[PDB]
């Protein structure tokens, strides 16, 4: 009968330690707050969003303030090809003389980090040149974070609290965001490219002190109204042009060169601007157009579960398109920085997609009404529900037996001294597509390997001018634009498919079995996350919808891991110009053990040793740190509540019976973590361990050999 | 009535019994009349000895009183085990049998509380009780 | 950078420093 | 739990005659001898084993760490005051440790006794 | 405390009552025939939620269901 | 030359693997007595390797830059011998045991101890389903066209909604 | 001279108070 | 323990394909497999899977041959028992080949 926790009234009467844990676990779980109403819920969400908004801005301000103060951007802009970007200083009192001596690196005198987020390459392209331009963004974001905070506070006050109808006006939000949020922002970013970014890449300084005076083009805005848009197709930059300075600089602000800049190996600024200007137009027009709509509007989980499903899709795209299409100068050449950005965003994509299906299952338990959803599209998947899972179950089984089978087949015959007996399947359907995209390496000789096809010529309106720049790049093996593939790429791609199929099955089944099955017809009555249904009826562990999300988090990490494992190993050879090592060893699993894990861990594992230490001791310590916390998760997942609760009782007895200690007492009675709690806590250790093992290895292995 | 005091068995032990939960709130007392001087397993450790009695044992949980008398039913046929809950440092005296007869035997005059006039296949979805203080299985 | 611009940054950080103290109280309220 | 070192006269002398079980002392003074005892040896580890030991300066910094744990332990002795004694709720015994009744000076009797120990014990090893 | 509901599909077998380790349940006369009996829950404050009860019901889709709720000293099974 | 692959007759690194394996066996053979049972095991291990290389040299296979033969499947009938006829060879025998279990269980489940003859499987009906398994691609066409390869969804156990 | 004070305030001094405030908020009642 | 011992001595079993010591390289690989194959049973529970067979027995009731032996999950003690018996199946056999290959060569 204590005041804490406020949001959960029932928890507040629990006299044990469970109260504190669950009071944290049910705090921001607003849908089960005591005495809550729908109108208060929506107004609270809006304000909560501002807090997140402020944090992202502060984070980027923290990404700005520390670089301007302790980084080396001004030093970096001068010759990016050898300077290591500095994240921030190292102020750790436990450091010794020899640890300061090792991390005083990147040409610094005090210890600092070597940054790998790529913000230096991104900010350069955007037009930032000096540390003081950095200092402006952090200060500006500080106000914007406080302005979002004030606004969140503002829209919670009586006179400014919105009504319910405003929050549920779905069509207007899409219209206003593709109008505003998408339309106006993309068009303006083309403007920031042409009014700021492009001049600075051509040696011309444009700042607040002069931006109103210097125009982006010699005689612009007289052709603009008269329809003579073609004047902006004036003289681009020559192949001899040196990025960031005026030796070879042109005057174009809108182009369609295609390919990559020969020096930077990244997109043309003028090319990025036209793309954003064009997409902007598309969203502004579509944003002026406005039974399932009555269902997607009343469930906050359905909207979010699609919003993560949209976020999860485009997060994967960001990883796929940034490694093959580098958009920032020299970002293709900073290989560790190429490695961190791909892995990071791919893991995020896995969480959102898994999360999308997780919140979908919550919708099915608390909001899906069988009688307001009848004879529509939603309830017709529930109709043949047993069919979808059963077929999906088969494909996973099918994929697994054969994909593992081919790898083991190759391994054995290779183990016996006979590599020629391996089963190596050429990715001919894939090799078709690159050849259809213009890659004349595989020689399939149709569709822009065909020099006369109507696609390459485009006899309609003489449009196709991305083609020269593109064809040069697709045949040169100096980038990652449609990388060469062989037997290794075939097997992994089917493994990834196997990973995508097994991960999707559990998440779809979890949502589809959330409301009920034969083993548990009334599952919906117990809510989303509950322990089980006892040892009766054969046993019911891991029967809750939450547990399905929980098991799937193990499968996604494996899937997203295999993708990042594949992407990493392949890139090692290309960056070291010896693609042959990977091509022959990646078709059997011992190669991934000998030439990928063991081989690339040589330096990382020697970050410190009995003879000294180097600048990789953190990564070496973190690697071991990750292994420990990964393994710590196994403890909570294998040993369950009962064992611990009985163990705790002997400690409670011992404390109360020990003089000089008996005198003091706990306020909350000690109890073991809950059944669901342990799964989450175990998985959290496991997953953090999964990443911080991979983060330590990925960064350290590449930073030592380049 | 508990008639305290009553003779405790000849036991002498149990680190596994009756620490500082009891003296602040809610401990227990089973009573029976053992028709021998046999040895029996306690829930704390196991052996005390049953008396002729007026037997009495001060336990810690209502769970612990029940599994004692189920052994008194199975291994010793002592049907007279009468569990309690103590005065001021406990709550409600004489919980079992609350109606004078055994709860596996049916007694009229008891109240059908929790009795539900529907099936569980006829259970509503929480969308018909959403944002409402009604509970999905209530009646 | 300089030494003085660092403290002007730390002086304008109190403008987020009072509203989050108010908004989290307001999100609690 | 009745045999033999919970029941012996050798322990029931020593248990009762310590200033957490002694009857005559006061909460400023029975938090003092408790404070004087634990604080005195707490300089022991740091002056022998610290971050730096082979220095001047190993006894100064070792004793400076020693009062560092004490000022956290005034807070822990007051957060057992601010949590277990919230509204000064009594109990069935109401000694110094059951209910509070002396706790506001007991947190400082440790502070006088604990930091008064390291101020005492600094001049034994470093000095004299 | 935990919630223990008894539905009208009970076949008066009395197994559930004798399965409960803390004596939370008892049989009461059914009025639809005055010959059947149904279980009743006068001591829900002692239910630990072990679910031993639900395992004893023979009927194809149980008549007594235990939905775990707010935890208390009794329901968490603490000796302390 | 389906993806730049050169044939194994004119693959130069593929014929290099044959000069690399027996030389490792020749180092294993120079040290021994050349009439010992190691050496009759050392003349065999050359020649069992040899006719494998003279199987893939002669098959018109497409070896890669590694010197190792790869498999092509888009299925054309120039490269049908990689996947198609070794693949449908699985499919014929898979429906054989597939029409064993489809046909064994419908009769035996109409018995008194219908499940002990899943434990103690009768040697009559099993070897019949060996004979009934050989007609698997033809027999299921009059099953589905009549409808007795499936059921209606009012006959099948289906999880609640 | 800036981080040498600041990091033992945020890492040491700050959790000594914000867990002290979040010790008297978890374990108090109305 | 990882650098000087585990990284140094795991070399002898991953440079062993095409050797007489090569099934040691296979069992080192093969027992890393079955160890992780335990975690499918250890970290998981029953009531997911016995719910999942409702979908898999549907595929044999849609085609009218769902067996008289009802295809069941494992019991909870069994899922523990299989999970530990495959766990010790890996970590001992991982070391069994790893000890064999290393001490044959340099020892
Ligand atoms: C929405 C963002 C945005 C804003 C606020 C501006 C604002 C401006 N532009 Mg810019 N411009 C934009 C988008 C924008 N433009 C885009 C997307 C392009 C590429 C097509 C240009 C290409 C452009 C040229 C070539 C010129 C301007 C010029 C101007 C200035 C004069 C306009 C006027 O008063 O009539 C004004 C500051 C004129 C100027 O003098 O720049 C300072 C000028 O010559 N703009
Ligand atoms: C032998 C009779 C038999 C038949 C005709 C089927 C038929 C089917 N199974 Mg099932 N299944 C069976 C037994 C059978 N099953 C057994 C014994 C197991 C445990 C290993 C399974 C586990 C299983 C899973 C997990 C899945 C299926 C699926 C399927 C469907 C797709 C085909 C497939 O890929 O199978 C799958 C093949 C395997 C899993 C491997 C082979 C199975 C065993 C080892 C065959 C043993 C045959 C036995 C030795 C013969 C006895 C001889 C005697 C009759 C004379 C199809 C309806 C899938 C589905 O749901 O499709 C929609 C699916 O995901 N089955
Ligand atoms: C290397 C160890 C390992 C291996 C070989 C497998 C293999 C498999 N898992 Mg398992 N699994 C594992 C670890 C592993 N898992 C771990 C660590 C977890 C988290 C506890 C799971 C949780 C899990 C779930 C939830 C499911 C699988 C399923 C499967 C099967 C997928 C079908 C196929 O690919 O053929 C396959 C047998 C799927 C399955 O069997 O569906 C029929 C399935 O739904 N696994
Ligand atoms: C059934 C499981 C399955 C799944 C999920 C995938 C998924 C994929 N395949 Mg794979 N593939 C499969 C089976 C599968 N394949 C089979 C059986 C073969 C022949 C051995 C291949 C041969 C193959 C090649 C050569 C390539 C892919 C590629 C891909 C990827 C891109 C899509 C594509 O090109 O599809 C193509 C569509 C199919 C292959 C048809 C779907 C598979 C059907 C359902 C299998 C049925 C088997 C059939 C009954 C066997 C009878 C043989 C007989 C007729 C002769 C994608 C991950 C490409 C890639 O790696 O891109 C990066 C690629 O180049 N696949
Ligand atoms: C299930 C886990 C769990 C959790 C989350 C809690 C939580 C709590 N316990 Mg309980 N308790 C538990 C189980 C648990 N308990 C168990 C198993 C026992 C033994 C039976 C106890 C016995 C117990 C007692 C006697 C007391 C608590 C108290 C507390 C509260 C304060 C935290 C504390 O005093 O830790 C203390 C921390 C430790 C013991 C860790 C050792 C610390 C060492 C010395 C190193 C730290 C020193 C270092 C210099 C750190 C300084 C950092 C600074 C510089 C930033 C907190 C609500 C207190 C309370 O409720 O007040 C009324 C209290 O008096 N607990
Ligand atoms: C758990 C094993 C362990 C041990 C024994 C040590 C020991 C030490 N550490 Mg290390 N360290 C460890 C693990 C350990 N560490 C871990 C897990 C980490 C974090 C990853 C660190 C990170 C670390 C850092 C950064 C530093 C140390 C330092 C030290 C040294 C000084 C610490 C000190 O003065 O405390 C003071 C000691 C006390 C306050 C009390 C000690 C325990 C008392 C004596 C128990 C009394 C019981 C009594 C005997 C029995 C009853 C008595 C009876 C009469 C009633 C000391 C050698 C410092 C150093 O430089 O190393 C040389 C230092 O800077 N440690
Ligand atoms: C928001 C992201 C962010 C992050 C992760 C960091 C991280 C760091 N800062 Mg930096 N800092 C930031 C923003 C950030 N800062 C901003 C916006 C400013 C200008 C006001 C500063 C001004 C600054 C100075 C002067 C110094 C640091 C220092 C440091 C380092 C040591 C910790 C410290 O003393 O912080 C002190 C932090 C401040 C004085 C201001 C922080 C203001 C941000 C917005 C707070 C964000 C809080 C975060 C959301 C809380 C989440 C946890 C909580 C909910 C439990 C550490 C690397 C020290 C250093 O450089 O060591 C090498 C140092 O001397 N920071
Ligand atoms: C993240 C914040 C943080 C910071 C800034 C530090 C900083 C320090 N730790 Mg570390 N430590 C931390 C987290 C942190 N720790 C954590 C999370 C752990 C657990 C893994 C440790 C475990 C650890 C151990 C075991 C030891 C340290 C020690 C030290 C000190 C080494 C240098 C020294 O004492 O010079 C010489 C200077 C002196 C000896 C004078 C000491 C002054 C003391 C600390 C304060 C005196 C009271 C002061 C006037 C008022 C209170 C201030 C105080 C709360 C900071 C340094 C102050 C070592 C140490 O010396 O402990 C005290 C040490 O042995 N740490
Ligand atoms: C041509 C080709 C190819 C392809 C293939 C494919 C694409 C296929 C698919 C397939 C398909 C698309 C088909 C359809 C199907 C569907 C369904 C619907 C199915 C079902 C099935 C069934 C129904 C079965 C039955 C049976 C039998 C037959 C026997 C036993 C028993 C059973 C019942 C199981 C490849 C490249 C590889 C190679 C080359 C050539
Ligand atoms: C996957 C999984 C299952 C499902 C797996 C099962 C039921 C085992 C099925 C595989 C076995 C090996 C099938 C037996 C194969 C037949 C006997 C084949 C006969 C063919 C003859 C030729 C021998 C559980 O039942 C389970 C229970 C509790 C915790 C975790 C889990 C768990 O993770
Ligand atoms: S404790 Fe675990 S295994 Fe036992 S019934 Fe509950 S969920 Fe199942
Ligand atoms: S357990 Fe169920 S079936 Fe048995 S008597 Fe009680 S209500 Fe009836
Ligand atoms: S929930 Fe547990 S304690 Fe309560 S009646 Fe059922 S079996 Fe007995």
């Amino acid at each position: 009968g204590t005041k804490f926790p406020k949001a959960s009234q029932a928890l507040a009467q629990d006299p044990t330690t469970r109260r504190i844990w669950y009071g944290i676990a049910t705090a921001n779980d607003f849908e089960t707050n005591d005495g809550i109403t729908e109108e208060n819920l929506y107004q609270k969400i809006f304000a909560s969003h501002f807090g997140h908004l402020a944090i992202i801005f502060l984070w980027t301000s923290g990404n700005l303030f520390h670089v301007a103060w302790q980084g080396n951007f001004e030093q970096w802009v001068k010759d990016p090809l050898n300077t290591r970007p500095i994240a921030h200083a190292i102020s750790d009192p436990h450091f010794g003389q020899r640890a300061i001596e090792a991390f005083s690196q990147a040409g610094a005198s005090s210890p600092v980090n070597i940054s790998y987020s790529g913000v230096y390459q991104w900010w350069y392209t955007q037009g930032m040149r000096t540390n003081e331009e950095l200092y402006n963004g952090a200060i500006f974001l500080l106000i914007l974070s406080a302005l979002s905070l004030f606004a969140g506070w503002l829209h919670l006050q009586p006179k400014f609290r919105p009504n319910l109808s405003w929050f549920k006006n779905a069509e207007s939000r899409l219209n206003h965001h593709l109008g505003g949020l998408f339309g106006t922002s993309s068009l303006a970013w083309t403007g920031h490219i042409v009014h700021v970014a492009i001049p600075e890449s051509r040696g011309q300084h444009v700042g607040w002190d002069n931006f109103l005076q210097v125009a982006p083009h010699p005689a612009g805005l007289q052709p603009f109204f008269t329809g003579n848009w073609g004047v902006y197709t004036e003289n681009p930059d020559t192949a001899n042009h040196v990025f960031g300075s005026s030796d070879g600089a042109g005057t174009a602000i809108l182009t369609f060169l295609g390919g990559f800049h020969p020096q930077t190996q990244s997109l043309w600024l003028t090319d990025i601007a036209h793309h954003h200007l064009a997409i902007a137009v598309l969203f502004i027009v579509a944003g002026h157009m406005y039974g399932l709509y009555d269902t997607v509007n009343n469930s906050l989980h359905f909207q979010l579960g699609l919003a993560l499903a949209a976020l999860g899709v485009i997060t994967s795209l960001v990883a796929q398109h940034m490694y093959s299409i580098p958009p920032y100068a020299y970002l293709a050449r900073d290989f560790t920085t190429q490695a961190a950005l791909y892995t990071h965003h791919q893991y995020i994509a896995g969480f959102l997609m898994v999360g999308a299906f997780a919140h979908g299952a919550i919708f099915l338990v608390r909001d899906y009404d069988a009688e307001q959803n009848k004879n529509n599209v939603l309830a017709r998947i529930i109709d043949h529900k047993e069919a979808i899972i059963s077929h999906l179950s088969w494909v996973s089984l099918f994929l697994g037996f054969h994909t593992l089978g081919l790898y083991v087949h190759n391994d054995v015959v290779q183990a016996f001294g006979t590599p020629e007996k391996q089963i190596l399947i050429e990715p001919v359907f894939a090799q078709w597509i690159q050849s259809v995209h213009g890659k004349s390496l595989y020689g399939f000789e149709v569709l822009l390997n065909n020099a006369d096809s109507i696609t390459r010529v485009a006899p309609g309106s003489a449009q196709p001018i991305w083609l020269p720049g593109w064809l040069d790049a697709i045949n040169s093996g100096n980038n990652s634009l449609f990388l060469t593939i062989g037997p290794g790429d075939f097997l992994v791609h089917h493994a990834i498919a196997l990973g995508l199929h097994t991960t999707t099955l559990i998440l779809v089944k979890g949502a589809l079995d959330a409301r009920g099955s034969k083993l548990m017809p009334d599952k919906k009555d117990f809510g989303y996350s509950f322990p089980c249904d006892g040892p009766g009826r054969g046993g019911t562990c891991d029967i809750s919808a939450w547990d399905a999300f929980y098991l799937a988090v193990f499968w996604m990490l494996n899937t997203i891991g295999w993708t990042t494992f594949y992407w990493h190993w392949k890139h090692l050879g290309v960056w070291q110009g010896n693609v042959a090592q990977f091509n022959e060893s990646s078709t059997y699993l011992m190669g991934w053990f000998r030439d990928y894990l063991w081989l690339n861990s040589s330096q990382l594992i020697n970050g410190y040793n009995p003879f000294g230490m180097n600048n990789l001791s953190v990564w070496a310590w973190m690697f071991l740190f990750g292994h420990l916390i990964w393994a710590t998760g196994f403890m909570f997942l294998i040993s369950w509540r009962g064992y611990w609760q009985e163990l705790i009782e002997t400690l409670v007895w011992a404390h109360e019976r020990t003089p000089l200690a008996n005198l003091v007492r706990w306020k909350d009675k000690p109890v073991a973590l809950s059944i669901v709690q342990a799964r989450l806590v175990g998985l959290a250790h496991f997953a953090v361990g999964y990443i911080v093992t991979y983060a330590a290895f990925l960064i350290a292995s590449t930073a030592s050999k380049f | 009535t508990l008639n305290l005091n009553a003779p405790t068995p000849i036991f002498g032990g149990s680190t596994g019994g009756l620490l500082r939960k009891a003296e602040v709130e809610e401990f227990y007392s089973i009573t029976w009349t053992g028709k021998s001087e046999t040895v029996f397993e306690l829930p704390t450790g196991g052996a005390a000895i049953m008396r002729a009695g007026e037997n009495l044992l001060r336990l810690a949980r209502k769970e612990q009183c029940i599994a004692l008398g189920a052994q008194l039913k199975d291994k010793f046929k002592i049907t007279d085990y009468k569990i309690y809950r103590v005065y001021p440092s406990g709550e409600v005296q004489f919980l079992h049998p609350k109606d004078g007869v055994f709860p596996e035997k049916v007694n009229p005059g008891r109240v059908a509380v929790g009795s539900n006039k529907r099936r569980i296949g006829q259970n509503p979805d929480p969308a018909k009780l959403k944002f409402k203080g009604q509970e999905t299985f209530d009646s | 950078l300089a030494d003085g611009q660092i403290f002007t940054a730390l002086a304008v950080a109190l403008v987020p420093g009072i509203l989050a103290l108010r908004l989290a109280l307001e999100l609690y309220k | 739990l009745s045999t033999p070192i919970s029941n012996s006269s050798a322990v029931n002398g020593l248990l009762a005659n310590l200033p957490a079980y002694r009857k005559g002392l006061t909460p400023r003074l029975r938090g003092l001898e408790i404070g004087m005892a634990h604080g005195y040896f707490l300089t022991g580890p740091f002056v022998e084993l610290g971050p730096l030991r082979n220095t001047d300066g190993g006894i100064l910094y070792g004793s400076l760490s020693a009062v560092g744990l004490v000022v956290i332990l005034t807070a822990c002795l007051a957060l057992y005051g601010k949590a277990n004694f919230s509204g000064s709720s009594k109990s069935k015994d109401a000694t110094l440790w059951e209910s509070g009744e002396g706790w506001s000076d007991f947190v400082s009797g440790w502070l006088i006794g604990g930091a008064g120990s390291v101020g005492f014990a600094y001049l034994l090893l470093q000095y004299i | 405390a935990h919630t223990v509901k008894i539905y009208d599909t009970c076949i008066g077998c009395t197994q559930c009552v004798r399965a409960c380790p803390t004596d939370v349940l008892e049989m009461v006369p059914w009025d639809g025939c005055r010959a059947n009996q149904i279980a009743s829950a006068p001591r829900t404050e002692d239910c630990v939620g072990c679910k031993r009860c639900e395992s004893a019901c023979p009927t194809d889709f149980l008549s007594i269901r235990v939905y775990l709720g707010a935890e208390t000293t009794r329901s968490m099974g603490l000796g302390y | 030359d389906v993806a730049g692959l050169i044939p194994c007759s004119q693959s130069d690194a593929f014929e290099r693997r044959l000069k690399n394996t027996t030389q490792r066996l020749e180092n294993r053979l120079k040290k021994y007595e050349p009439g010992s049972a190691p050496a009759e095991a050392l003349q065999k291990q050359i020649d069992k390797t040899q006719q494998r290389f003279d199987k893939y040299r002669n098959s018109g296979l497409l070896c890669g830059a590694d010197g190792l033969p790869h498999l092509i499947t888009d299925g054309r009938w120039s490269h049908a011998g990689e996947f198609t006829i070794p693949g449908l060879l699985f499919l014929y025998i898979a429906g054989f045991i597939g029409w064993s279990g489809r046909s064994y269980l419908q009769a035996v489940a109409a018995s008194d101890n219908s499940t002990e003859k899943e434990i103690i499987i009768d040697i009559p009906v099993a070897l019949q389903s060996v004979s009934k398994g050989f007609v698997w691609p033809l027999a299921a066409l009059q099953e589905f066209s009549s409808g007795k390869l499936t059921a209606r969804d009012e006959e099948i156990t289906i999880s609640p909604r | 001279n800036l981080p040498s004070i600041l990091v033992p305030m945020v890492g040491i001094v700050l959790p000594a108070i914000v867990m002290a405030l979040l010790f008297v908020y978890i374990e108090t009642d109305e | 323990w990882l650098r000087d011992f585990l990284w140094a001595q795991a070399s002898q079993v991953i440079q062993s394909y095409g050797s007489a010591l090569s099934a040691y390289g296979l069992m080192f690989l093969g027992a890393h497999f079955i160890w992780a194959f335990s975690l499918m049973f250890l970290f998981s529970g029953r009531g997911y899977w016995q719910e999942l067979i409702e979908s898999i027995v549907w595929a044999h009731n849609k085609l009218k041959f769902a067996p008289s032996i009802q295809p069941r999950a494992l019991s909870i003690t069994q899922g523990r028992a299989v999970g530990v018996a495959h766990y010790l199946l890996g970590g001992i056999a991982t070391t069994w080949s790893f000890f064999h290959a290393r001490i044959i060569s340099v020892g």
